[PDB]
C-alpha cells in the first residue's frame, strides 16, 4: 500500500509544479499588462504540457570540454533531492516521520547548490563557470543566517520534528511572536533556490544564463523541474513553521484545504516580488546577509535563548 | 569577477553608411539618418535637414519649426523611455520595461500618422516638413501628454528609491567633470557630472529659444544622478509638449522655393515649372553651394553632429556623423575601475548607447 | 535654467521622530512595499493585449507596405515608365525596362521591384506623376522563400487588381496632403 | 451588488452563441468569448463585430471562415484572409464600413 | 550622546536593534520573577522511574501511598 | 482579465491538496482506521512491539480491548 | 525501508527522464555544434585557468561559522537540563564570542572583498 | 486499423509541442530590434504562443535574425546558428536581413543572412510592423503545422 | 469602466494616486479615424506679382 501513496505525492506534486509555470508566465504577465498563454489551451492549462514535450523531443547534446559523468549526474540529483525532499513534509501526516525533520531539510537544501556547482564547472564554459562561482557565494552568504533562524524558531517549538510544529501552533501563528525572523527567514528562503532578486546563479543579464548555458534541451528541463517544486517547498514550509493551519485532529482533511490556500499565497509572492525588484550584486547578497541579518539574528538567537528560561516557556521534548 | 580592463570591439554594425552616402543625392540620403540612432528616429534627420538647410541658406517655414521641435520632443521621450527601461532590463527589473513600451506604442501611432512607418518616418526633409499633420492628431498627442506623467510616476515609484536600485546604481561610473570634456562627452554624461551645457539653450538651431525648460544637473557623477537626468528630462520635453500644442502657427509645411522642396501634388499637375521642378528635384535633387558645415542638435543621447562637405553637385562629398555614443564607449574604460562584471552591464546602459550611431 | 536633480537643500537636522522614520523604513522595507503596490494595482487592470489574428492593431491611410501598380478606371495601366522612381529609390530596388506598346503608348515591359532592398521609403509614390505605384495597407506577406519577395509587373500589378478597393479609398483620404 | 452584475454578464457571454456547440466553436478557435454587434459578413463567411464599449484597439474584431478556397482554415486561420473592402475598416483606418 | 545614539537610529538601525535586544536578553533573567521556576519545571518532568527506598522505621518525611500529603508536591504547578 | 489566472491555481490548488489528504486516508485504510502511530522514542517502540506480540495476528494497529 | 523506497524511487525517476532525453530525439552531431558557447565566439583561453575569488576570508570565516552553528543546534535538547543557568551562560557567551569576531572581522575590513 | 494512422496523429503531437513553445533568442543585431521588443510589448504580447525569450542559443529553437548582418559579425551568427540543438528554425527579419536591404552595394554587408544560415521565413518591411512579425511567427508555427517527419519515417 | 468599483478602490489605494481618470488604455477620447477633408494654406510666394525670384 506503500508505493501507492508516492503516487499521491509524486505525480501530484508534478502536475502541481507544471502548473505554476502557467501561473507564474500569468501572474507575471498581467503585473505587465500582458495575457500570459492563452492560446494554447483554454487558458493556457496545456502550455506546461506543450513546452514539457519539446524538450525531451529535442536533441541533448554531449559537448566537446564538458564532463559527461557530472555534467549527467548534476542534473539527476537537483530533481532528485528537490522530490525526496517533500517526503517529511507533514501536510498534516508526513509521509515519513522523522525526529530530526528540519535538519533532513538543511542536509538536502545545501546539497541540492552542489547540482549548481558541478553543472557548471563539468560543463567547461566560462559563463557556466561564473555561475557556478556565483552559488558558492549565494550558499555563503545564507547558509548561515538560515541555520540560526531555524534554530530560534524552533527553539520554542522543543524538539526538531517538523510535526510537532503543528501541536505548537495550536492556537496561535507563530508568525507572531517572530515576525523578525519570519522576514528574514523570507529572505533566506529566497536565497535558495536563486529567486529574484537574488538570481545570480541562473544570471540572465550579466551572464547569458547562467550555469545553464550549455544544458541543451533535455537535461535542462529537469533543472526547472527541480528549480520551481523547490519554490513551492519552501513556501510550504514556511506555512508550517509560520502561518500554522487549522490541524482538527477529526478532520485531516481541514489542514490540507487550508495549508494549500496559504502555500500559493506564498507562492504567488515570490513570482510577484520577481516582478518588482531589481536584482542584486553578488557582493550586495554577501553584505546584506552578513551586516544586517546575521547581526539581528545572532542578537534574536540570545532573546530566544533567554524567552523561555524568563518565562517558564521551556517546550517539552516529546 | 573584478574588470581589470574593457577592450569595446564595436564594429559589429558596420554598415558603412557614410560611403553609401558620398553615391546618393541629399534627398536619397535621408533615411540612412533615421537608422543610425534608431530610437530617436526623427531627431536624427532633423540634424541633417539642418546641415542642408545651412549649405542651401533657406529656413523652414514657421509651423514647420513646431512640428520639427513638437516632434523632436517626442523622440526624447521614446529615447528616454528606452534608456530607464533597458537599462533596468539588464540590472533586473523587467517590470518597467512592459509598462512604458505600451506609450511607446503609443506614439508610434503619431510617426504612423504623420508619416506611414512606424518607426523610420522619412519626414523631416531638409526644406522643411514632408506633409501637414493629419486632422486632430493634436488632440491625439494631447490626450496622451495629460497621461503620461502619471506613468513615469509608476516607473518612478518602482526603481527610484529602492535599496535594490540606488545599490546598483549609485556611486558607479563616476566620471569627473575635467574628463567629461577631455573624453568629449556629450549631453546626460556632461550634466551628471555638473557641467552645464545644452544645445537647445546655448546654440538655438529652431524654435527651441522661444519655448522655456530646465536643464536638470546632477550633483555627482554616478550612474543615479544621470538617470535623474533621463527621467527629468521627459518631465521637461513633456513641457514643450504643452507649448508646442499651445501655440502651433498656422501656414505652411515646406519651404516655398520649388528649387529645394518639391511642389504640391495638385500644382505638379497643372502647372509647367512645377512639374520641371518635381521632375528635376527627383532625378538630379537639388544643388548645394560648395561649402562645409558642423551642425550640432541635442540629440537625446548627447551632442549629435553631421559634417557634410560638398561641391556644386547634387550628391554631398563626405559625410561624417558625429555619434555622441562614439566617445561614451571610447571612456567605458576608464568608468569601470574597480568595479564587477555587473557595474559593466549597469554602465553600459546608463551611456545610453545604440551601435547603430557608433558603427554606423 | 538648470534643475538640481540629485542635490540635498538642508541638512543636519534629524530629531527623534525624524530618526526613527528612517528607522522604520530601512528596518521595515517600508520603499519596497511601496513598490509591489504599483504592481499589485497593475495586476487587477485590463490588459492592454490584442487577439493579432481576430483583432488587428491600428493603422493610417499613410501607411507603407506592400507596393502596387494602379490602373485608371477604363483599365489602362497607369504607369508610363518615366522611371523617376528608380531615380529617387535609394536602395536601386526598381527597374524598368521600358519600350513601346506597338499601340503607340509609353509602357513598361519590367517593373520588377527587389522587396529585399526595398527599405519602405515611400518616396516612389511622391514621385510618380500619375500615381502609377502605390504602397498599400498589406504589412503581412511575409514568405517561405527569398524568391517571391523579388517582384514582377505581374505580381505588382495583381496587388493592384487586389487592394485598389483600399488602395483608392486611402489615396482618396490624403492626397490633399500630398 | 455589483459582483452579481457581471457575473450577469459573464452568463451573456457564455450563452449567447446559439448554444454550447456554439461557443465551443469561437471559444478554443478565437479565445474570445466576447460578444459584440454584427457589423456585416464576407462573401467567404468572416464575420465582422464591433463593441463600442472596450478599448481602442479591442473593439473591432474577426470570426474566421471554416473554409475559403477548399482549405479547411477551422485552425489554420491567418490575417491574411480579410478582404481589402473590410482590412480598411478592421484596421481603423476609418469609421464606416 | 543623545545625537550618537539617535544619529545611529537613523542610518544604521538594525546595529542598535541588535545591541539593544543583546542587553535586553542578559538582564531579562535576572529581573523576571518566573526564571527560578525554569529549573523546577525540569525537575518535574520523571523521565526515570522514582525508585522506591526501604523503609527502617526512621523514613518519616517520604511517603507511603503515592497520593498522600506529606511528600513533593506539584501543586504550584498547575497554577503556574 | 486577472481573473484568468484562476484555471492555473484552480487545478493546481487541487493538486497540492492531494499529497496531504492522500497521506492521511491511506494511513487510516492501511491502519485499520486509526492513525499511523509514531514511534520517536524507545518507550513508544516497546509499545507498538507489544501491540505487534499481544495480537495473534502479527499486526499492532488490531487492539485488544478488556476482553483479553 | 520506506525511505530508501522514497529516493531509489526518485532516483529511477530522474534516471529514466534523463534517460529517454538522449535516446528519443533526433541528432545530427558535428565539431562546430559541441564547442564551448562563451557568446557566438571562440572562446580564447579554456575555462579551467585558475579563476581567482576575491571573497576567500569569508569563505574561510563561514567555515568557522559553521562549526559554530554544531554548538548551537543542541541548544533545544540543552534547555531540558535541570540547570538552567550553566546553560543560559555558556549560551549567550557563545552568541557573544560569534559576535565579536564577527565584529572585529567587520573592522578589519574582513568581510569587504579585496579589490 | 492501419498503422499509417497512428503515426499521422503522433506526428501531429510533436509538431503541436513544438509550435506552441516556440522559444527564440535574445538575438537582435540592430534597428529592427526595436521592433521586436514591441512584438514582446503589451499590445503584442508573445507569451500569449507560448513564446518566450532566452539567451542562450542551447535553449532556443528559433533564431528572429533581425537586422544587418556585417561581415564582422558574420561569423558569430553562424556560431550561435550551429548551438541551437536541432530542429532549429530561423526567420530573417527586414530589408537589411533578407538581403542586403539599403546597404545592399556596401563593402561590409553580407546581401542577407541567406548566405550564412537557411533562412525559413522571410518577413518583409523595414523595419516590419509588430504585426508583420508576428504574421511572421504564425506563419512559421504553420509550418510546423505540417512538417511530415514521423509519417515518412514510416515510408523509409 | 468595468472594474466594479471594488477593484476600482483596490487599484486606486495600492497604487497610491488616482488613475481612472488617467488610465493608459484610450475609449472614447481618441478623434474619429475618419475626418473631414481639409484645405491646407497655401503659403507665401503664390503672390502672383511682385514675386520674381532673384529676390528670395
Ligand atoms: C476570486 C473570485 C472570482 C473572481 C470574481 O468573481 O470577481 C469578479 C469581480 C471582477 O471585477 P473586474 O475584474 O474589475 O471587472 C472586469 C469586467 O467584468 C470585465 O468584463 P467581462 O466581459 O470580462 O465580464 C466578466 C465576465 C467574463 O466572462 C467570464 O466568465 C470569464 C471566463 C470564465 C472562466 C474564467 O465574467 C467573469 O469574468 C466572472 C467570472 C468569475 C470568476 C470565474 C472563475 C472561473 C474558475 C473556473 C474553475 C475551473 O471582482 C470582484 O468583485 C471580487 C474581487 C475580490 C478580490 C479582490
Ligand atoms: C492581496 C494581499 C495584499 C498584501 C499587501 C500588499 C502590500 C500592498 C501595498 C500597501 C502600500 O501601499 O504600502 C504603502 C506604504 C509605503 O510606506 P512609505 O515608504 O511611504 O513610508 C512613509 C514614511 N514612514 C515610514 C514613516 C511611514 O507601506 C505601508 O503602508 C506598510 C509598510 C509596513 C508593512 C510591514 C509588512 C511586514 C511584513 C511582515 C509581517 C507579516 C505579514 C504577513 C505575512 C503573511
Ligand atoms: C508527460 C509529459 C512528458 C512526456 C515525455 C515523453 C514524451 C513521449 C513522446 C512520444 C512521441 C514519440 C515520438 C517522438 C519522435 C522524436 C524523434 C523524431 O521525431 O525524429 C524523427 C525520427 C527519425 O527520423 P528519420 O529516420 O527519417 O531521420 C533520417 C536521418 N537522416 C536525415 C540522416 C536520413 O523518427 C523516428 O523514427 C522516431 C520514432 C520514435 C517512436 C517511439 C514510439
Ligand atoms: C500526451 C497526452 C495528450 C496531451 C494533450 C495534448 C493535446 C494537444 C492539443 O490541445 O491540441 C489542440 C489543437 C488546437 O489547435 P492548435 O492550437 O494546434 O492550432 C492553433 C490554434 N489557433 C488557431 C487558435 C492558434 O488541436 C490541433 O491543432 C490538432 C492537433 C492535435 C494533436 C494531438 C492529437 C491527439
Ligand atoms: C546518482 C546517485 C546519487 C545519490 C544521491 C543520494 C541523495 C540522498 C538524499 C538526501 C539524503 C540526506 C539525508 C540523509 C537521510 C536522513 C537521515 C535521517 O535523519 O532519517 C533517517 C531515517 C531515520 O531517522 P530518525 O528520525 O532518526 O528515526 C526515528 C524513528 N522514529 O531512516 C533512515 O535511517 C534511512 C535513511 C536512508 C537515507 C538514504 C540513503 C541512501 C543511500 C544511497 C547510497
Ligand atoms: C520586546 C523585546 C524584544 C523585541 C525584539 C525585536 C526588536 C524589534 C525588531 C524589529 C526589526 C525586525 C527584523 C528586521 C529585519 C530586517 C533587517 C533590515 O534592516 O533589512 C536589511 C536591509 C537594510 O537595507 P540597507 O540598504 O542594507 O541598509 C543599510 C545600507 N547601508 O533591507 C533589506 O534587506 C531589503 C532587501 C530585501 C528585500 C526583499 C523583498 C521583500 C519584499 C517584501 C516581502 C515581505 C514578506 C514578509 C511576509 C512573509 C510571510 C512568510
Ligand atoms: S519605398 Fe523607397 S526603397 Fe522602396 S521601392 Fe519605393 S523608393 Fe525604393
Ligand atoms: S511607376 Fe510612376 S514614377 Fe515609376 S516609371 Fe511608372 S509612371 Fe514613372
Ligand atoms: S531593414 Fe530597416 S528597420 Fe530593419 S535593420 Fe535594416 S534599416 Fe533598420
Amino acid at each position: 500500500m506503500f508505493f501507492i501513496n508516492i503516487l499521491t505525492l509524486l505525480v501530484p506534486i508534478l502536475i502541481a509544479m507544471a502548473f505554476l509555470t502557467l501561473v507564474e508566465r500569468k501572474i507575471l504577465g498581467y503585473m505587465q499588462l500582458r495575457k500570459g498563454p492563452n492560446i494554447v489551451g483554454p487558458y493556457g492549462i496545456l502550455q506546461p504540457f506543450a513546452d514539457a514535450m519539446k524538450l525531451f523531443m529535442k536533441e541533448p547534446m554531449r559537448p566537446l570540454t564538458t564532463s559527461m559523468s557530472l555534467f549527467i549526474i548534476a542534473p539527476t540529483l537537483s530533481l532528485t533531492l528537490a522530490l525526496s525532499l517533500w517526503v517529511p513534509l507533514p501536510m498534516p501526516h508526513p509521509l515519513i516521520n522523522l525526529n530530526l525533520g528540519i535538519l533532513f531539510i538543511l542536509a538536502t537544501s545545501s546539497l541540492s547548490v552542489y547540482s549548481i556547482l558541478w553543472s557548471g564547472w563539468a560543463s567547461n564554459s566560462k559563463y557556466s563557470l561564473f555561475g557556478a562561482l556565483r552559488a558558492v557565494a549565494q550558499t555563503i552568504s545564507y547558509e548561515v543566517t538560515m541555520a540560526i533562524i531555524l534554530l530560534s524558531v524552533l527553539l520554542m517549538n522543543g524538539s526538531y520534528s517538523l510535526q510537532t510544529l503543528i501541536t505548537t501552533q495550536e492556537h496561535m501563528w507563530l508568525l507572531l511572536p517572530a515576525w523578525p525572523m519570519a522576514m528574514m527567514w523570507f529572505i533566506s528562503t529566497l536565497a535558495e533556490t536563486n529567486r529574484a532578486p537574488f538570481d545570480l546563479t541562473e544570471g540572465e543579464s550579466e551572464l547569458v544564463s547562467g550555469f545553464n548555458v550549455e544544458y541543451a534541451a533535455g537535461p535542462f528541463a529537469l533543472f526547472f523541474m527541480a528549480e520551481y517544486t523547490n519554490i513551492i517547498l519552501m513556501n510550504a514550509l514556511t506555512t508550517i513553521i509560520f502561518l500554522g493551519p487549522l490541524y482538527y485532529i477529526n478532520l485531516p482533511e481541514l489542514y490540507s484545504t487550508n495549508f494549500m490556500m496559504e502555500a500559493l499565497l506564498l507562492s504567488s509572492t515570490f513570482l510577484w516580488i520577481r516582478a518588482s525588484y531589481p536584482r542584486f550584486r553578488y557582493d550586495q547578497l554577501m553584505h546584506l546577509l552578513w551586516k544586517n541579518f546575521l547581526p539581528l539574528t545572532l542578537a534574536l538567537c540570545m532573546w530566544h535563548i533567554s524567552l523561555p528560561i524568563f518565562t517558564a516557556g521551556v517546550p517539552p521534548y516529546m | 569577477e573584478m574588470v581589470r580592463k574593457c577592450d569595446p570591439h564595436i564594429g559589429l554594425l558596420h554598415r558603412g553608411t557614410e560611403k553609401l552616402i558620398e553615391y546618393k543625392t541629399y534627398l536619397q540620403a535621408l533615411p540612412y539618418f533615421d537608422r543610425l540612432d534608431y530610437v530617436s528616429m526623427m531627431c536624427n534627420e532633423q540634424a541633417y535637414s539642418i546641415a542642408v538647410e545651412k549649405l542651401l541658406n533657406i529656413q523652414p517655414p514657421p509651423r514647420a519649426q513646431w512640428i520639427r521641435v513638437l516632434f523632436g520632443e517626442i523622440t526624447r521621450i521614446l529615447n528616454h523611455i528606452m534608456a530607464v527601461t533597458t537599462h533596468a532590463l539588464d540590472i533586473g527589473a523587467m517590470t518597467p520595461f512592459f509598462w512604458m513600451f505600451e506609450e511607446r506604442e503609443k506614439m508610434f501611432e503619431f510617426y504612423e500618422r504623420v508619416s506611414g512607418a512606424r518607426m523610420h518616418a522619412a519626414y523631416i526633409r531638409p526644406g522643411g516638413v514632408h506633409q501637414d499633420l493629419p486632422l486632430g492628431l493634436l488632440d491625439d498627442i494631447y490626450e496622451f501628454s495629460k497621461n503620461f506623467s502619471l506613468r513615469i510616476d509608476e516607473v518612478e515609484e518602482m526603481l527610484t528609491n529602492n535599496r535594490i536600485w540606488r545599490n546598483r546604481t549609485v556611486d558607479i561610473g563616476v566620471v569627473t567633470a575635467e574628463d567629461a570634456l577631455n573624453y568629449g562627452f556629450s549631453g546626460v554624461m556632461l550634466r551628471g557630472s555638473g557641467i552645464q551645457w545644452d544645445l537647445r539653450k546655448t546654440q538655438p538651431y529652431d524654435v527651441y529659444d522661444q519655448v522655456e525648460f530646465d536643464v536638470p544637473i546632477g550633483s555627482r557623477g554616478d550612474c543615479y544622478d544621470r538617470y535623474l537626468c533621463r527621467v527629468e528630462e521627459m518631465r521637461q520635453s513633456l513641457r514643450i509638449i504643452e507649448q508646442c500644442l499651445n501655440k502651433m502657427p498656422p501656414g505652411e509645411i515646406k519651404v516655398d522655393d520649388a528649387k529645394v522642396s518639391p511642389p504640391k501634388r495638385a500644382e505638379m499637375k497643372t502647372s509647367m515649372e512645377s512639374l520641371i521642378h518635381h521632375f528635376k528635384l527627383y532625378t538630379e535633387g537639388y544643388q548645394v553651394p560648395p561649402g562645409a558645415t558642423y551642425t550640432a542638435i541635442e540629440a537625446p543621447k548627447g551632442e549629435f553632429g553631421v559634417y557634410l562637405v560638398s561641391d556644386g553637385s547634387s550628391r554631398p562629398y563626405r559625410c561624417k556623423i558625429k555619434a555622441p555614443g562614439f566617445a561614451h564607449l571610447a571612456g567605458l574604460d576608464k568608468m569601470s575601475k574597480g568595479h564587477m562584471l555587473a557595474d559593466v552591464v549597469a554602465i553600459i546602459g546608463t551611456q545610453d548607447i545604440v551601435f547603430g550611431e557608433i558603427d554606423r | 535654467t538648470y534643475k538640481y536633480v540629485n542635490k540635498k537643500e538642508q541638512e543636519s537636522e534629524v530629531d527623534m521622530k525624524s530618526a526613527t522614520d528612517n528607522a522604520a523604513r530601512i528596518l521595515m522595507w517600508t520603499e519596497l512595499i511601496r513598490g509591489l503596490g504599483m504592481t499589485l494595482s497593475y495586476l487587477f487592470r485590463e490588459p492592454a493585449t490584442i487577439n493579432y489574428p481576430f483583432e488587428k492593431g491600428p493603422l493610417s491611410p499613410r501607411f507603407r507596405g506592400e507596393h502596387a501598380l494602379r490602373r485608371y478606371p477604363s483599365g489602362e495601366e497607369r504607369c508610363i515608365a518615366c522611371k523617376l522612381c528608380e531615380a529617387i529609390c535609394p536602395a536601386q530596388a526598381i527597374t524598368i525596362e521600358a519600350e513601346p506598346r506597338a499601340d503607340g503608348s509609353r509602357r513598361t515591359t519590367r517593373y520588377d521591384i527587389d522587396m529585399t532592398k526595398c527599405i519602405y521609403c515611400g518616396f516612389c509614390q511622391e514621385a510618380c506623376p500619375v500615381d502609377a505605384i502605390v504602397e498599400g495597407p498589406n504589412f503581412e506577406f511575409s514568405t517561405e522563400t527569398h524568391e517571391e519577395l523579388l517582384y514582377n509587373k505581374e505580381k505588382l500589378l495583381n496587388n493592384g487588381d487586389k487592394w485598389e478597393a483600399e488602395i483608392a479609398a486611402n489615396i482618396q483620404a490624403d492626397y490633399l496632403y500630398r | 451588488m455589483e459582483l452579481v452584475e457581471v457575473l450577469k454578464r459573464g452568463v451573456q457571454q457564455v450563452t449567447g452563441h446559439g448554444g454550447l456547440r456554439g461557443l465551443l466553436r469561437v471559444f478554443f478557435r478565437a479565445n474570445d468569448i466576447r460578444i459584440g454587434t454584427l457589423v456585416g459578413e464576407d462573401k467567404y463567411g468572416n464575420k465582422y463585430y464591433e463593441d463600442n464599449k472596450q478599448f481602442f484597439g479591442r473593439h473591432r474584431w474577426v470570426i474566421y471562415t471554416t473554409e475559403m478556397n477548399g482549405k479547411n482554415t477551422f485552425w489554420d486561420v491567418d490575417g491574411s484572409m480579410v478582404p481589402p473592402e473590410w482590412h480598411r475598416w478592421l484596421h481603423c483606418m476609418t469609421d464606416d464600413p | 550622546i543623545s545625537a550618537f545614539l539617535k544619529n545611529a537610529w537613523a542610518k544604521e538601525p538594525v546595529l542598535v536593534v541588535s545591541f539593544s535586544v543583546w542587553g535586553l536578553a542578559i538582564i531579562m533573567p535576572m529581573i523576571s520573577p518566573y526564571t527560578k521556576y525554569a529549573s523546577m519545571i525540569n525537575k518535574a518532568t520523571p523521565y526515570n522511574y522514582p525508585v522506591p527506598v526501604r523503609d527502617d522505621g526512621n523514613m518519616p518525611d517520604v511517603p507511603s501511598h503515592p497520593q498522600d500529603p506529606l511528600g513533593p508536591s506539584l501543586d504550584w504547578l498547575k497554577n503556574l | 482579465m486577472w481573473f484568468e489566472i484562476l484555471p492555473g491555481l484552480a487545478i493546481m490548488g487541487v493538486c497540492l491538496v492531494i499529497p496531504g489528504v492522500s497521506t492521511a486516508y491511506i494511513h487510516k485504510f492501511t491502519n485499520g482506521g486509526k492513525e499511523k502511530r509514531v514511534a520517536r522514542v524507545q518507550y513508544q517502540w516497546y509499545l507498538m512491539e507489544r501491540d505487534r506480540r499481544i495480537s495473534g495476528v502479527n499486526r499492532y494497529y488490531v487492539s485488544k480491548g478488556l476482553e483479553n | 525501508m520506506n525511505l530508501y523506497t522514497v529516493i531509489f524511487i526518485n532516483i529511477l525517476l530522474s534516471l529514466t527522464l534523463i534517460l529517454v532525453a538522449f535516446w528519443l530525439p533526433q541528432m545530427n552531431l558535428y565539431s562546430e555544434k559541441a564547442n564551448p558557447y562563451e557568446c557566438g565566439f571562440d572562446p580564447t583561453s579554456s575555462a579551467r585557468l585558475p579563476f581567482s575569488m576575491k571573497f576567500f576570508l569569508v569563505a574561510i570565516t563561514f567555515l568557522l561559522f559553521d562549526l559554530e552553528i554544531a554548538l548551537l543546534l543542541p541548544l533545544p535538547w540543552a534547555i531540558q537540563t535541570i540547570k538552567t543557568s550553566t546553560m543560559m551562560i555558556m549560551a549567550f557567551i557563545l552568541v557573544t564570542i560569534l559576535s565579536l569576531g564577527l565584529a572585529y572581522e567587520w573592522t578589519q575590513k574582513g568581510l569587504e572583498w579585496t579589490e | 486499423s492501419r498503422a499509417e494512422y497512428v503515426v499521422t496523429k503522433l506526428d501531429d503531437l510533436i509538431n503541436w509541442a513544438r509550435r506552441s513553445s516556440l522559444w527564440p533568442m535574445t538575438f537582435g543585431l540592430a534597428c529592427c530590434a526595436v521592433e521586436m521588443m514591441h512584438m514582446a510589448a503589451p499590445r503584442y504580447d508573445m507569451d500569449r504562443f507560448g513564446v518566450v525569450f532566452r539567451a542562450s542559443p542551447r535553449q532556443a529553437d528559433v533564431m528572429i535574425v533581425a537586422g544587418t548582418l556585417t561581415n564582422k559579425m558574420a561569423p558569430a551568427l553562424r556560431k550561435v546558428y550551429d548551438q541551437m540543438p536541432e530542429p532549429r528554425y530561423v526567420v530573417s527579419m527586414g530589408s537589411c536581413a533578407n538581403g542586403g536591404g539599403y546597404y545592399h552595394y556596401s563593402y561590409s554587408v553580407v546581401r542577407g543572412c541567406d548566405r550564412i544560415v537557411p533562412v525559413d521565413i522571410y518577413v518583409p518591411g523595414c523595419p516590419p510592423t509588430a504585426e508583420a512579425l508576428l504574421y511572421g511567427i504564425l506563419q512559421l508555427q504553420r509550418k510546423i503545422k505540417r512538417e511530415q517527419k514521423l509519417k515518412i519515417w514510416y515510408r523509409r | 469602466a468595468s472594474a466594479t468599483r471594488v477593484i476600482q478602490k483596490l487599484r486606486n489605494w495600492a497604487s497610491g494616486q488616482d488613475l481612472q481618470a488617467k488610465l493608459q488604455l484610450r475609449y472614447q477620447e481618441i478623434a474619429k479615424r475618419t475626418q473631414p477633408p481639409p484645405k491646407l494654406p497655401v503659403g507665401p510666394s503664390h503672390k502672383l506679382s511682385n514675386n520674381y525670384y532673384c529676390t528670395r
